[PDB]
């Protein structure tokens, strides 16, 4: 190819480390290890692809260059421009076959695979658009990333819902056993909509937001999601399934209502854990007048037991909670006090910051 | 543990 | 047992954490997962032990107290302390078989073993003694241990050799490809003697140590060692074998010397390395007249060459080298211009700090 | 790779 530029290693290396992402290790096709770069114009692209979703980046070009396109091995083109000092400007060509790499008295030839036979995920359609902070679509992320299916057969539950309605946007994740949800207005009138992003894609997205004055454009489609923020773009497939309705998991009629300071119950909860099953981590909670206590037993015999002051409406109750479960959303929560409404001791709670609506987690309980 | 749905 | 104490958390953290130390995870014996606690005078004393080594914190107790001694589950009572709140004072008592501990609102029964069943490793005679300060024992075991063997069937290279001479003490660790040894005064007249520590007792010596000028006192008995820092005291079992006669593998006259700055040469040398064989990290040398150019290549035959003014006046030469060795031994010289010494190209080179000869490290050369 | 011994 005629492809050449000259950069300035750090005008490299954070584009290169961002469309390094979705690389993993030992790749299953060999160029899904590769970069494409291609120059065309005054700017240098650089994308960086498993198959189930991409991220490019865009340079521009201020020295003379040269259009073209080819694909280098990424760990080896990254450690090469992260290997040389600090402001050295960076020379690439191609002879044949090979990537030529030259700075100050340094020279790297680097095997190539044809840019033809790199994968395309960008000929599709979008049906949804919007435009919100990055700030607001991290925190929505991150209120609800850690309730996502891990690797569950559920394929459907591996990833993240994204819904639009009105003017909020919705994201939704859960594993079968426990569900967040967290909502944000956007100011935007969207149709109706929601989608499975995967969990990779998920926690790449999060990864690409800095929470900078920049805007993200987020635009759905109907097998992809894409979000364009300065000069990075990250595509996603969408996962094919069916998600639950939260709107169904939601307890209706909790007829209790405790509400307790979020760091005095997480460091409860964190000690109890310790005394608590090493596989199932089943702690007990119990419930009076003001009172909490929570007791945690495993096959040593061994015994926890915490008490705190709580404000708590309803009759005594006793109820059992995988105690990561509830640590997960504790950890979550930023706030001086969370809410917990229950009903009984086989139907779900919900616990909430006990000043915000904005997110809401359900768990469900452990058989006593 | 139970489960949600 | 009658044991009883209450202490505050932070004075039993960090002496929990040292002593937890030598514990793995996976302790073959139960009571190899706990700790030893006795209470005789108004010390508390921790101990943990994987029975090659143990380490022991002594801990002043001010508040009341009852003499005993019991064994109890090392993470759990080490999570249970730091979980509570800063400035908590943690009440411990024994019931049966079983140490209550109580804090605040929080209560635990953790499951014990009886103090009459923990190993002993602390019953030998010191035969050589002295002190330095801690920080000139952590550079002298940093300095070399990298270069220690890993399983080798040789089992006395997985290990270091401490060694006295004169008023020195030097570690010398060695895998048989390449060698490190450093020597530091420390002003005590002292018998000519050698010994060898185990990979591990050197790793968790090293982590007892900060680098204050704090005195560590050293005692080296027939078949163990003591280190004693502030509270703590370590102790390991010596390796029963003997350590090559390492003096007979230093170059005896190099009439090679180049000098160059370490941080260029570390990360030429690290640039190259990237296109070396995977397995077998094989570079080339070719130095002459104040030059050095490092080549690589590796199975795909991409290739990367490196050229720096060096201050070097022998006679031209090429050289293979294992670069991972290389690059070792830059990253533990911690100085400005390192001096490398060479004979020919079947012979070891030795690198050295240009301005200090505490330290030396010889390499032997790969055919290539 | 030579031995040092
Ligand atoms: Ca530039």
């Amino acid at each position: 190819s005629h492809m050449k530029f000259t950069v300035e290693r750090e005008h490299l290396l954070k584009p290169l480390q961002q469309v390094s992402g979705p690389l993993g290790g030992r790749p299953t096709l060999p160029i899904l290890g590769n970069l494409l770069l291609q120059v065309a114009d005054g700017t240098l692209s650089l994308t960086g692809t498993d198959l189930e979703m991409e991220m490019v980046a865009r340079v521009a070009l201020v020295q003379p260059h040269e259009p073209g396109a080819t694909t280098v091995p990424a760990r080896k083109f990254f450690d090469i421009c992260r290997g040389l000092p600090e402001g050295a400007e960076i020379a690439v060509q191609l002879e044949g076959e090979r990537m030529l790499v030259r700075s100050g008295r340094s020279r790297f030839s680097l095997s190539t695979l044809p840019a033809a036979d790199f994968p395309n995920l960008d000929d599709w359609q979008s049906e949804v658009e919007f435009t919100l902070p990055q700030a607001t679509m991290k925190r929505l992320i991150e209120a609800t990333q850690f309730s996502m299916a891990h690797q569950d057969v559920r394929y459907y539950l591996n990833g993240m819902l994204f819904e639009t309605e009105g003017e909020e946007l919705r994201t939704v994740a859960t594993d079968g056993h426990r569900l967040a949800v967290c909502s944000m207005p956007i100011g935007q009138s969207l149709p109706s909509h929601s989608v499975i992003v995967p969990r990779k894609g998920v926690i790449e997205l999060m990864r690409m937001l800095d929470g900078g004055d920049n805007p993200l454009r987020v635009q759905i489609g109907s097998n992809n999601i894409r979000a364009h923020v300065g000069d990075f773009i990250f595509t996603s497939k969408l996962v094919d399934g069916r998600f639950p309705d939260y709107r169904r998991v939601l307890p209706k009629n909790p007829d209790k209502h405790l509400e307790a300071g979020c760091d005095l119950l997480k460091q409860a909860f964190a000690r109890a854990a310790i005394l608590s099953n090493e596989k199932f981590r089943g702690v007990r909670l119990y419930v009076s007048e003001n009172q909490l206590k929570i007791t945690a037993n495993n096959p040593e015999q061994e015994e926890a037991e915490e008490i705190l002051d709580v404000t708590y409406s309803g009759a005594e109750m006793e109820i059992g909670f995988n105690v990561s479960y509830v640590l997960d959303v504790l950890n979550a929560l930023k706030c001086e006090n969370v809410r917990m409404m229950l009903t009984d001791s086989v139907s779900p709670v919900q616990i909430e910051d006990a000043a915000s609506q904005s997110a809401a987690y359900v768990v469900m309980p452990m058989r006593l | 543990q139970a489960d949600l749905f």
